[PDB]
Parts: C-alpha cells; structure tokens; sequence
C-alpha cells in the first residue's frame, strides 16, 4: 500500500506546496539578441532546474512508490512540460512576458533569435494568459504539475491512476474550499485538464525543435540535458 | 548508465 | 446561439446523429503486406475519411458560429487526433488489435511493417484498452471527440470573441459529461474522477497525433506512396512549423 | 486550401 492514497486532501496540497522548488536565476551582457547567447541562457537555466525538478518528483506523493524504471521513464517523458507549466506560473503577473527567471524577462521579440522559437513563445504566452484569466491558485498549479509527472508516461497501471484520483479529489476539494457550486467545479476541472492538453502540445513542438541536429549544435549542452533530450529523439524519424 | 538513474537514488 | 440553448440530452443526440459512417479499406488479404501497401491502405482510408470529418465538424454545435478561418485552423489542428480517438473507439472491443476498417484488422507486429509505426500502434493499443476497462459511453465517446475539435487549435489562432465562444460551448460539453454520468449513476466524487479521467486521455491523444504526424510530415513518410492533395495541405499545416 | 473549399459548401 502506497502512503499516498491515505493522505487527506489538505495533507495532499500540504505535501506538494512543501515539496516546491525555489525560482531560479538566469547568469546575470544580458538581455540576450542572438541564437547563441539565447541558448546558452536557457540551456544553463533548464539543466540547473532539471536537478531541482528530480528532488521535487521524489517528494510528489506516489512517486516513490514506483519503480525506478518508472521514475526515469516518467521524468524523461515530462521534463519539458514540467519546465513550461513552471515558466507559465510564474509568467501570469506579466502579461506580455516570460520570465523565465526573476532577472531573464522575455517578450516575443527575443523569442525570434532562435529559429522555430517564436511559435512556441507565443503559445507561452497564450497559455499563462489563460491561466491569468482563469485566476490560476497556486493549489491548483500544483496539483497539475503532479498530474503531469504522473499522466504523462502512465501508458508504458493501477497505481498511477489511484493517484492521479486522488489529486483530482483534491483539486474539487479545492474547488469547493473556495465556494465553486458543483456546475463550476466540474466546468474548471474541465478547463484545466484541457490546458494539459496544450501543455503536451508545446513540449513535443519544442522538444522536436530541441533534438534537431541544428538546436543540439549551438552550444554545448550538459551530459544531462542530452540524455533527457535523446530520451525523446530515441522514436523521432 | 543513466545520469537520471544516479540522481534518482540517494 | 444554437449551441448554448441546447440541454445535455439535445446535445448528446445532435452529437449521435451528426456521426461519420465506418468506412472500408482496400485491403485484400491476397496481396501480403508491405511498408508501401500498409501505407497505401492507410492514407487512402485517412483520406476518405477526411471528407466525412470535414462534414462531421460542420454538425458539431458551435462549429458553424466560427469565422471560416477558424474552422480551417481548428481541422488542421485535429484531425489526426480525432481519426486517432475513432479508431482507439472502433477498437474496443478488439482486445490487442486496431480495427481501421471492418475489413482491416491489424496487430503491433503488422505495425512493424513500416519504420516507427509500432511505437503508435503500441500507444493506440494502450489507449483502446484504457477506453475498454473504463467501458467508454458512446454517448461519452462523441462529447470527447468534439471537445478534440473545439479544443485542440484554440490556443494557436473580435479574435478573442472566437475563443471566449469556444471556452462557453466546451462548458456545455462538460456539462454534457456530467449530465450522462450521474444519468448512469455514478456518485458525485465518481463524477469527477471519471472526467478527469478521460481528459487526461486526451493529452495521450494529443501526444499520439504528434508523434505521429512528425512521422507523416517527414520527407520518407510522404514518398512512400503519392499523397493525396487534401492530406497534403493537411499534413503541410504542421510541417510548416516543423524544423 | 481544399479543406478551405469542402467547409465553405
Ligand atoms: C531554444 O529553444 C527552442 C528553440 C526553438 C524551438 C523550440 C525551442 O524550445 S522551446 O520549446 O521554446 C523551450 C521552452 C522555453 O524556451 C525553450 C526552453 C528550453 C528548455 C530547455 C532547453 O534545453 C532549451 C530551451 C524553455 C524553457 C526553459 C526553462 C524553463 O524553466 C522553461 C522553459
Ligand atoms: C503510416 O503512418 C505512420 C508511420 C510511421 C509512424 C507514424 C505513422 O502514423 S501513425 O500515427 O501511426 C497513424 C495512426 C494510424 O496509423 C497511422 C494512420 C495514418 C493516418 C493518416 C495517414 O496519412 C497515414 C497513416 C492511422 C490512422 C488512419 C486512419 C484512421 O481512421 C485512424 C488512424
């Protein structure tokens, strides 16, 4: 038996605001205008958020209860999206912008350095947007991230999906804390799922882009990021 | 192996 | 306005009644596969069908209420989704088989027929039997396959109207959603949870058709048979974005 | 676009 399917649903948002990572710094020449400088922010930014988010899944209730096999598979598999649901939470009080660290703020523009970037920038953008509109509590923010590690590598068993329940009674239980009537409970739950839909969609774009011999030469990249880049390449045609 | 694999671990 | 007035149970049976036929291949089990007869059989029926989605999407309420502009974008964002959703449903009851057609019956090894395909076929397969143990509504099966259409696009398109119309019809499809379950009987907390639970599916779905169509759009996949102009344009719609 | 054209009908 698994310890998480025994913790209430306070005990649950409770566990995962604690197992939070903290926002990282961009290296402070900013204000990066051309494919190189770009990446090698970026790529910096990821690898050192990439150990954070390993910490973070061994903390999500559950997750420790897989195997390690599994562990890797589904951290391998959500990484990305891992990354951009962050990037979007914390881009919501700047319309407009990324920020994917206090002190790197990005708009659109800078989104073009990097061929292929701009169209994801812009579906960045569109989701933190949506999120904003939606007035997004940081509860819910961590619900999904977790049902995105979760959800997104599950079809190769019981486990995961008595857990992904779990979290989804805890997002109701939410819902209804904050005085939602059933019709508005069930409509954002709805709303929010969907969006995972979208966040899926901009990691296998991005990812695509990123595992391209072209993105893999620019910089250098760590041992790490490689493999966690490869990991997806591996099925690529 | 793995990177992942080492830092899954400890 | 049609969408918005409609109740769940006028939903669900303008939903039923807007369904596209099952179509045939040309399949003939005298002529053994092959990486280009598998491909031929397939993009060929993709292409039928196709036409019958076009169709399909006009019937689904909300869709017409759209900008034509809108309606293209939201088509070439799904289609593959939603000929992938058809097929996992078609499937269900075909443990360990895909049924693309009634007379096309295949396996994960026949998958192997052409390079990449059995991975997909493996995630279909998964997907199908998810679908199975759920025991997957038809009713529950053309909501899901609407909210693909609806929702799919929405986030890469007076433009802002557009999307505000869409969020409202995709609530009354949740709605619709609920309406049906607890019409089954299930409890309030089991309600939830099996909505959750199909929605997290669609992001499997998503991930499929991406995976897929980088396959498709690649330079291979589209010299393996001649293409048909419509699926051209339909694959082009996102190899453009490729790298 | 074909799919442009079949939706305008
Ligand atoms: C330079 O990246 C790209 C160039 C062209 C197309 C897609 C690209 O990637 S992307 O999906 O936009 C991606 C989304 C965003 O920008 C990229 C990126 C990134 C991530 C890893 C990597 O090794 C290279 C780039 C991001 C990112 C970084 C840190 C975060 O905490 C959150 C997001
Ligand atoms: C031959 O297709 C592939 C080869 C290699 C990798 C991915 C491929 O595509 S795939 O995602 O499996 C895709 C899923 C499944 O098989 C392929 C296919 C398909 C679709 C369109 C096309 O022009 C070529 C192939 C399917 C399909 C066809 C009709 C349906 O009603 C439903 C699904």
């Amino acid at each position: 038996n698994s310890l998480a399917l025994s913790l209430t649903a306070d005990q649950m948002v409770s566990a995962l605001l604690d197992a939070e990572p903290p926002i990282l710094y961009s290296e402070y020449p900013t204000r990066p205008f051309s494919e190189a400088s770009m990446m090698g922010l970026l790529t910096n930014l990821a690898d050192r958020e990439l150990v954070h988010m390993i910490n973070w899944a061994k903390r999500v209730p559950g997750f420790v209860d897989l195997t390690l096999h599994d562990q890797v598979h589904l951290l391998e598999c959500a990484w990305l999206e891992i990354l951009m649901i962050g990037l979007v939470w914390r881009s919501m009080e700047h319309p407009g912008k990324l920020l994917f660290a206090p002190n790197l703020l990005l708009d659109r523009n800078q989104g073009k350095c990097v061929e292929g970037m701009v169209e994801i920038f812009d579906m960045l953008l569109a989701t933190s947007s949506r999120f904003r509109m939606m007035n997004l509590q940081g509860e819910e923010f961590v619900c999904l991230k977790s049902i995105i590690l979760l959800n997104s590598g599950v079809y190769t068993k019981d486990h995961i999906h008595r857990v992904l329940d779990k979290i989804t009674d805890t997002l109701i239980h939410l819902m209804a804390k904050a005085g939602l009537t059933l019709q508005q409970q069930h409509q954002r739950l709805a709303q929010l799922l969907l969006i995972l839909s979208h966040i899926r969609h901009m990691s296998n774009k991005g990812m695509e882009h990123l595992y391209s011999m072209k993105c893999k030469n620019v910089v250098p990249l760590s041992d790490l990021l490689l493999e966690m880049l490869d990991a997806h390449r591996l099925h690529a045609p | 192996h793995k990177i992942l694999h080492r830092l899954l671990q400890d």
